[PDB]
């Protein structure tokens, strides 16, 4: 166990670039509609994802599924692999 | 059976797809303050 | 209704690392019940 254990089945190189992708979104929502225009766009980040502005959220949101799709599925192998194992 | 590693060789097809979406949203931004 | 809801800039940011935090547990609660299913164990 550990916190650099905090960092496996997504890739050390992955958590420090989902984080672009989030300050790339919230950057979109700034340009397709300062403190709460922030407030709003992760107001608009857990709540999965105008025409210009639609779009950012239907594709923003179809990228995360993928993440947290790739993130239960790789645990889950590990969990299996430790799992007989003997 | 020890990695089980996750290769994100291919987590960036999850990554060229957004950013395509993200320039497409570009477009229609200023679309709509033409109109 | 904002915890049903999954989670101001400061009351932005508290439904946001929450919503990061309740993703990894109901992650972590899927695969470990998903791996017993493969390997059914036997406890003595
Ligand atoms: N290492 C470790 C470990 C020990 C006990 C329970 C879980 C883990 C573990 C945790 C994690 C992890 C990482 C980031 C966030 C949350 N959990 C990952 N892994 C893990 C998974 C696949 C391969 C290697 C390690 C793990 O084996």
């Amino acid at each position: 166990p550990g916190v650099f254990s905090f960092l496996d089945p997504l890739a050390y190189e992955i958590w420090m670039c989902i984080v672009f992708a989030y300050i790339g979104v919230s950057v979109v929502l700034f340009l397709v509609s300062i403190f709460n225009s922030l407030w709003f766009s992760l107001g608009a980040f857990m709540q999965q994802g105008s025409l210009s502005g639609r779009i950012v959220g239907g594709v923003w949101w179809f990228f995360t599924l993928i993440i947290i799709s790739s993130y239960t599925a790789n645990l889950a192998a590990f969990l299996t692999v430790e799992r007989m194992v003997s | 059976e020890k990695t089980s590693a996750l290769s994100l060789s291919n987590v960036a097809g999850v990554f060229y797809i957004l950013v395509g979406g993200l320039g497409l949203a570009m477009l229609v931004a200023l679309i709509e303050f033409c109109y």
